[PDB]
């Protein structure tokens, strides 16, 4: 309705699901599956009952290497997990048949907690999830074992850590995909402060699903930030569709054509061919043995280029089965395509710039780390407005084991709990199905 | 593909380095063993170390992207990721830093390329690196006087040449032999001495350096005189500028 | 025997300490004081030199209508006017803070794995020694890889270095001993075994960046500076590529995954980065103080050395400057480390407990809190009533509240072996004191006091925390003098009575067991006295690069 | 006339500047250098004294296989090895930062209203003078109300004071002139009239807290320390109750409602409080530098003095220490203030603009950007190609990128009279440079460069901002050397060409027009040279309170 | 805008002044901003002028918050809608528009 564009939607096997879906059916503002995913990520907490138990037994609370001799408490938490979780649920829920979920995993060692959505409807932000969950489990543990007034403060320390002396929940034995509101680089950044490794963990290293989850989170943040308001809205929606949702099977088909022997350069050549065939770009001028391309639709050129960027990452880092070169792909896909065409690169240079600093800060002494520890809120990788981080997620999904700070190292608790949630694990499926359902309401 | 605008020899050379259908001129012969020695990651006859098991031994779930993207041979094997790094003199070395990174991601699969003013690097799986490195060392990517293989202490791209025409090297990895007119690599790229040096051939003469170079200079072909190349750079600046404002 | 404060009271006043009356107004105001006289003269010179009036004894009200007292630094025979205990005027106090601010602890456990796993190279005591030679060249600000680097002057940065420690005796003994904090040498046998078992086979660096840099910059500089030179030294010592993908793993490990900051960052209203005083939890402060490893047969001495450490840092430098400034809060703090007053009260309580229960043998419950904290509170307040000179000495109610409650809380923790009941005893002391004298502290003194009892055993989000984990950013504690250093003492108290090697972090404990520090953390009160006497030699000065 | 860098090149090398060939490896490594020799000897002494190895020239690679160069400090005749320009080794550089960090500007407009409206007492130049004599006693850390206060040593805090300014000449002239920054004395006539019109009848304090305190503590101390002693001085000078409800209005006004910080606080990843370098916007840095009021007839000199100020502070102290550390970033910064190289390029551009357009008379549009930035970029790059000695001097691509683009961007702003098109010219310069030489800077140099063109004229939330309002915390700018100080220059450039008295904040401009500062902000490059020569006398030393 | 006093107390950029009749065209500007702020026509977005066009009450649609982590969408969506509406009302150039941004949202993101 606001935009005339339609896109064809596919599954992660490259099979058509629904033709000619209006673009805004994929908007975070309209698509009920994106809403469900975002509210889910606000409300979901991983509780490490084993970790709480061990912290108590050893009095190792309050952060790395910390211990209080004499404070040890030996409580059979995991052995009584069913009772503790049920008691916690009674405190966490608003009413008995609402959308609260508390589910034990790993023989009672872990719990999946989804705090009821209604608490967030009357909250400013998202911290009710860890804070309500933490106190419900602290209270449930105290009540299970009749922990005395004198000792109960250790249970609190084992669950939530050194908070409030620390600003963060330092040493906590709960985890969320989001991080505390104080750590936002700017207002509106919270859905960007989600470690790439967490996304890869939740999606079980399925490359397209990881790319989709990351794009959904990044582009939804672009709406919260106001970047996708007004003049820029269509650009962001097309980016979501073509780079993260495999619209028109463009990412998939570029990977298919370049996967056997291809390079970043061969993907570029195919993308430029496809943009020309589809009428997205056209020769504007002839120099000496050099065609200068133009476009009447910069947002669509940007989206095509973004799809090629994703495919180039999949081809380059897929061929190495090693994520590190994603910083290079993000840089030189964009550098090359500008001198190949005379058109601006993805996000008008901002992906290339992000990639310059990301390359530096993943191969230098000064900071950063491996690809998996970045995120859209990281100072290194915040600059592109959604078009870089999803490629990093794809590359880490494709990594066969070359990273020290892998999702197995950084995100194990997240993996166990958040991959249980179907819409987190396979978001491309649910967002496409929801788009198809509302297609005639746009 | 077009690769790069411009009507100079420099511009054509930049295109040739990027074009995987352009046959790089081979200037010197280097043995497989000597490439391994220059790299300095393993000893000749040493098995490739691994960073993870062979892909065949892993039990990965269905992923259409994995299925469509053929892993390079060293990825199949589980090889470590290792590097080769070059420094190129601003006095008309044939290759130069962005020329290399641009060309590498057109020509080579599975490549992590980085550009700096004084050094340019590729990281990839070790056995594949060895194959690429042979080409980088044997062909016109490399001149043994005006280019250097250097994993550390890279200073020299911007320095005056010495009296033999050799680039500065703090660690003196490449030594010009007046008796042969040839350069020998006497250390590996990190600076450890080789038991036996590696012949790198003769330096290119001035005429040939000028034929082959990809740097623009006033005393060669000046960038400002390649007006079509400048035009495209200015165009990209303007289109980026307008785009960031209002998407027009 | 005489109460422990009697010698100091006799030094201050002509009257015996028991005498109730005196004469005022006959001392010539500031002219009675050597130090004020020095200040008057200096102010005249400064004003003339710069052309702007400065210190002037005729501005405002006339100091010294009463005796301007000397103070005995407790456990010493040093008597000084209180101005010599102002942190501005005391280089020992400044250096104590610099030595904490400029320290970080940084593991080698990920770094060595990156070397062995990602690079595929070996790590041994020999390679670790070579690395330590390298990083002790690099850390003060000198180069190891690039050509044409320009460097820090070694003599300006002589205080910067890197040592290591490990629970593995075999590795510790083979690394060159210049670089090793030897746990077996620095700690008594029982404590050493506890600490080695905590560290295990882990290997940790204690990194101290230059004082001159810390002073130019801030605390949040420390872990970054550390990590840069660790990273360069890994490259050089292990013959790595000078900037490849693996380099970023060393960076992330040194900056984030395996670093222990002395302090965590602060919320925006009091915005500060890491390694600032407000971020230092009470348990860390107790562990930084090294009294525990020297004076372990005297838990009172250990506890009160921690109180001195914290009262100075937290009230004088942190609350009195970082969070306010001006004349500041010298005597709010000195009350807790002068005239052997807190010592008298706390030895009384320790004897009461030892005789009635035995140390650490009282039930950990409210009955014990009520018994011990009440008894010690009444003893301390009785001393102010029986010795008018003592009450005129600790003239501010806040000072008295802090001292009495510190004795009560420490004594309670000596009985229970648990800091949380010690904390409850601190708050009960305040309540009793308030009712006894119909006063307590300054206008805002008992904000935390009145929230106190209810928040001791709370488990709620921003309320519940074991005392050892609390610090100056615990919400109730964030504003007010006369509590934070005393809480560090209460945190120490049960651990000292138990004989524990540490209070909250064994790495922090070991990291300050080092005579290459500028400040001597084994004898905090002795060092404050040495600084007061203008006999302490700090790091960081710039005389070498300024004119004669 | 000769290009301005020719003398420096002839000093550095035996060859003429145009000569392409030299010989290396024959200088004895570090032994060629007086300064490295000093460092070797100092390292031996340090290691012997403390029992831990330290500086050692045999660690890592051998410096000095090429000439270790002297540098000319631009606009001076001083030649020094680059180590003498390291901020650790240069007391002038340290004091420049201290003088910024320890300053805040605090209005009296709300305070005087509190006095007249809430207290019902009159304010006149006489009462203001009495208040200023009071606060100049109190501010350094001395008492005005309570008995038995202990105070800072006046000679340790001689650098702390309070002045005022106002745009009302007749009011300014009635306050005692010891306390007044006289706008008519310090600024040329047209600038004075601009500044007085901005300030109007407002009255503002410039408060400087002690260097020794700032070094002990942090930048976020400054406004607090200021407010405490303003508060005490209001109580004393206006004869108020010493702590009543109105006292809180003075506190809120001095701490919040009418305070101007030099820097705003930083986000958590780079957590810092106020008055740290990252919070200082580029327009403030240009206004702190006082070149504008001395060198007004030469906009190049004014702009490049701002570049020097910012390159040192932002790259050497801020990025090179606060945000990293170690050997750091001396020469990334010195490239912008040595050998008269940036000066040569920028005078070329200014003359090009003068001749073609007239200063400030070019259309403010992309056509002008393309014209000027391209022309100046090609000139600068040509010089490195024509003079091999110049290229070997500024050996790092980043250094060259920053210098060439600074000249291009300043020149573009000289033409348009607008900093935003200046900024566009900076980015165009980078793109051209990259294509010309097939290289630009270090691995991460052009993150902001590539985001740059698109974000110059963006209006989006965290993208759009006039250059004057940007600073080291503008997202794209938060990490990398070779930009921030140059942006401060570009911010200054159009204002210098226009003859404007200030760039972004007139209060900040006036606040540093004060010869009672320790650093001379009118001649930043001269001061850096004086510090390099070990001839600068900083504040904050502890010599008075330490052994002889 | 008229005075170029942007970016915080006492700040001013000489030469950057822009004289735009915003209050006199408040109705058009507010309507244009509302079209950007709303999600759909006739949703719970409110944009109401007050004080003869000197002020506007803005209520950003509740649906934006249902798919947001927190509440900053209110100032950020409102700010950019009014920045864009002002630029479009007066055809403010690429070269000058950054002053409108500074006048609406201040020194962010440097602060
Ligand atoms: C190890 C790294 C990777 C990294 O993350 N930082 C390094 C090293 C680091 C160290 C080097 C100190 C030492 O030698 O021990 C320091 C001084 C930072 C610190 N830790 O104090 C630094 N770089 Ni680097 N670094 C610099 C530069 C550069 C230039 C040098 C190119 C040349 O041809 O010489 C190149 C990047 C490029 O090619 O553009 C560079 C690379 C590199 N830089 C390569 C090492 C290069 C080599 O092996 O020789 N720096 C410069 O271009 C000039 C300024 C210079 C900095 C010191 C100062 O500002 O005085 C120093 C800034
Ligand atoms: C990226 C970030 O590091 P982390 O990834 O958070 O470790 C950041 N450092 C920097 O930006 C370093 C800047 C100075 C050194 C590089 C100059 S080019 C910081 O420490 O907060
Ligand atoms: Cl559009
Ligand atoms: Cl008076
Ligand atoms: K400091
Ligand atoms: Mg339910
Ligand atoms: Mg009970
Ligand atoms: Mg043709
Ligand atoms: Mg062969
Ligand atoms: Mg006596
Ligand atoms: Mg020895
Ligand atoms: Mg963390
Ligand atoms: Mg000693
Ligand atoms: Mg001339
Ligand atoms: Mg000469
Ligand atoms: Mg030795
Ligand atoms: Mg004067
Ligand atoms: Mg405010
Ligand atoms: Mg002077
Ligand atoms: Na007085
Ligand atoms: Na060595
Ligand atoms: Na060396």
């Amino acid at each position: 309705a606001k935009f005339e564009d339609k896109v064809d939607l596919y599954d992660d096997r490259g099979n058509l699901v629904e033709e000619q879906v209006p673009l805004e059916a994929l908007s975070p503002l309209r698509n009920p599956a994106i809403k469900s995913i975002v509210q889910g990520i606000k409300r979901t907490v991983a509780v490490n009952l084993e970790g709480i138990e061990n912290a108590l037994k050893t009095a190792k609370v309050g952060g790395p290497a910390c211990k209080i001799m004499g404070r040890e408490l030996d409580l059979d938490i995991v052995g009584n997990a069913e009772s503790i979780a049920a008691a916690a649920k009674e405190m966490i829920q608003v009413t008995e048949d609402d959308d609260t979920n508390v589910e034990l995993l790993g023989g009672g060692k872990r719990a999946l907690v989804q705090v009821p959505s209604a608490r967030f409807d009357v909250a400013a932000e998202y911290s009710a999830a860890p804070l309500v969950t933490a106190t419900a489990f602290v209270q449930a543990i105290i009540n299970e074992f009749d922990v005395s007034m004198y000792d109960a403060n250790m249970v609190k320390a084992a669950v939530l850590g050194r908070y409030p002396q620390s600003v963060e929940y330092m040493g906590a034995n709960i985890a969320t995909m989001l991080d505390i509101p104080q750590k936002l680089e700017g207002p509106g950044y919270a859905l960007r402060n989600i470690m790439v490794n967490h996304v890869v963990a939740a999606t079980l290293k399925n490359t397209l699903q990881a790319a989709a989850l990351s794009t959904i989170l990044e582009q939804t943040a672009m709406f919260e930030m106001g970047d996708a308001v007004g003049a820029f809205e269509r650009m962001h929606l097309l980016g979501l569709a073509y780079q993260g949702m495999n619209a028109d099977n463009l990412v998939f088909d570029l990977v298919k054509a370049n996967g056997k022997e291809g390079t970043v350069g061969s993907v570029i050549a195919d993308l430029v061919e496809r943009a020309l065939e589809d009428g997205v770009i056209k020769v504007e001028k002839e120099l000496t043995d050099y065609k200068v391309y133009g476009t009447d639709d910069l947002a669509m050129w940007n989206a095509y280029a973004a799809a090629g960027l994703m495919a180039a990452t999949m081809v380059n880092q897929g061929a190495a089965r090693a994520a590190q070169g994603v910083s290079s792909t993000l840089l030189y896909y964009n550098d090359l395509i500008e001198f190949e065409t005379g058109l601006p690169s993805v996000d008008f240079g901002k992906v290339e710039g992000t990639a310059v600093g990301f390359s530096f800060f993943s191969h230098s002494i000064y900071g950063g780390g491996g690809p998996g520890i970045f995120n859209g809120n990281h100072i290194v990788t915040r600059h592109s407005k959604g078009f870089a981080i999803p490629c990093v997620a794809a590359a880490m999904a494709l990594d066969a084991g070359t990273q020290m700070f892998s999702p197995e190292a950084t995100s194990g608790l997240i993996k166990e709990v958040f991959s249980q949630v179907d819409e987190f694990r396979e978001p491309l499926k649910y967002v496409v199905e929801a788009a198809a359902e509302i297609k005639n309401e746009i | 593909a077009q690769y790069y605008p411009g009507t100079t020899k420099v511009a054509q050379n930049r295109r040739n380095f990027c074009n995987p259908e352009y046959e790089l001129e081979k200037l010197r012969e280097i043995s497989d063993e000597d490439v391994v020695k220059i790299l300095g990651h393993r000893a000749p006859g040493e098995e490739y170390p691994s960073v993870h098991p062979p892909l065949e031994e892993m039990d990965e779930p269905e992923d259409a992207i994995r299925e469509m993207v053929e892993p390079i041979d060293g990825a199949k094997a589980g090889d470590r990721v290792r590097y080769i790094q070059f420094t190129d003199s601003m006095y008309f070395a044939p290759a130069q830093p962005y020329v290399r990174s641009r060309a590498y991601l057109c020509r080579y699969r599975g490549a992590d390329a980085g550009t700096l003013s004084g050094r340019q690097i590729i990281e990839t799986r070790e056995r594949d690196l060895e194959k690429i490195s042979k080409e980088l060392l044997e062909t016109e990517f490399f001149d043994p006087a005006r280019s250097g293989v250097r994993g550390k202490s890279v200073h020299g791209h911007s320095l005056r040449l010495d009296e033999d025409g050799m680039m500065f090297d703090m660690l003196r990895r490449q030594i010009y032999n007046k008796d042969t007119g040839r350069v020998e690599m006497v250390k590996n790229q990190i600076g450890d001495e080789l038991d036996e040096p590696v012949d790198l051939g003769e330096p290119l003469d001035e005429e040939t350096l000028m034929e082959k170079t990809t740097i623009y200079r006033v005393d060669g072909e000046a960038y400002r005189d390649d007006v079509e190349a400048v035009e495209i750079m200015q165009r990209i600046h303007v289109l980026r500028s307008q785009g960031g404002f209002n998407l027009e | 025997a005489d109460k422990l404060f009697i010698n100091a009271l006799k030094k201050k006043f002509e009257e015996s300490p028991e005498e109730k009356k005196t004469t005022f107004y006959t001392l010539g105001g500031w002219k009675q004081s050597e130090r004020k006289t020095e200040f008057v003269n200096a102010g005249k010179e400064v004003a003339a030199k710069r052309g702007i009036p400065q210190y002037n004894p005729d501005i405002g009200t006339p100091l010294g209508q009463r005796v301007l007292m000397p103070y005995q630094v407790s456990t010493t025979d040093t008597y000084v006017e209180g101005d010599d205990l102002h942190f501005v005027n005391n280089a020992a106090m400044q250096q104590m803070w610099d030595d904490i601010r400029r320290t970080v602890i940084v593991g080698l456990n990920h770094a060595h794995a990156v070397i062995e796993k990602r690079l595929g190279k070996e790590v041994t005591p020999e390679t670790i020694t070579h690395y330590l030679e390298t990083v002790n060249h690099a850390m003060p600000g000198a180069a190891v890889v690039q050509e044409h680097m320009v460097e820090t002057h070694p003599a300006l940065v002589a205080d910067s270095y890197v040592k290591v420690f490990t629970g593995n005796d075999e590795i510790a003994d083979e690394i060159d001993p210049a670089f090793v904090i030897d746990i077996n040498k620095q700690f008594p046998e029982d404590q050493a075994e506890t600490l080695k078992a905590e560290v295990g086979d882990g290997i940790w660096q204690v990194v101290r960046i230059p004082t001159i840099v810390s002073r130019t910059c801030d605390g949040a500089t420390t872990s970054r500076w550390s990590a840069m030179q660790i990273g360069m030294s890994m490259i050089s010592a292990y013959k790595q590529a000078a900037g490849e993908a693996a380099t970023g793993d060393f960076a992330y490990a040194a900056k984030h995954a395996e670093v222990i900051h002395m302090g965590t960052y602060l919320p925006v209203r009091r915005a500060r980065g890491e390694n600032e005083p407000g971020g230092v939890p009470f348990g860390y402060l107790a562990d930084i103080c090294q009294s525990s490893r020297v004076n372990y047969e005297d838990p009172v001495r250990v506890s009160l050395d921690v109180v001195a450490t914290g009262a100075m840092l937290y009230d004088q430098i942190w609350l009195g400057s970082y969070m306010s400034g001006g004349v500041g809060f010298t005597q709010y703090a000195t009350a807790a480390y002068t005239d052997n007053i807190l010592d008298d009260f706390t030895y009384f309580g320790k004897e009461y407990v030892e005789d009635k229960y035995g140390l650490c043998e009282a039930p950990n419950n409210m009955d014990t809190v009520l018994d011990v904290a009440t008894e010690v509170t009444f003893y301390g307040l009785e001393q102010y009533e029986e010795y008018p000179a003592l009450l005129e000495d600790q003239f501010g109610g806040s000072q008295r509240a802090a001292v009495v409650a510190a004795a009560a809380g420490c004594s309670t923790a000596f009985a229970t072996g648990n800091a949380q009941t010690g904390l409850s005893g601190w708050y009960l002391s305040m309540y009793l004191h308030k009712e006894q004298h119909s006063r307590l502290g300054f206008y805002g003194y008992d904000l935390q006091d009145q929230c106190g009892a209810s928040n001791v055993f709370s488990i709620r989000g921003d309320e519940g925390l074991p005392l050892e984990l609390r610090g100056p950013n615990y919400p109730n504690y964030a504003m007010n003098v006369g509590h934070q250093g005393e809480y560090a003492g209460i945190s120490q108290a049960p651990h000292a009575a138990r004989g524990d090697a540490f209070v909250f972090n064994p790495l922090v404990k070991i990291a300050f067991a080092d005579d290459n520090l500028v400040f001597d953390f084994t004898n905090v009160r002795g060092e404050f006295a040495k600084g007061a006497l203008r006999e302490f030699e700090p790091a960081g000065e710039r005389a070498l690069i300024t004119p004669a």
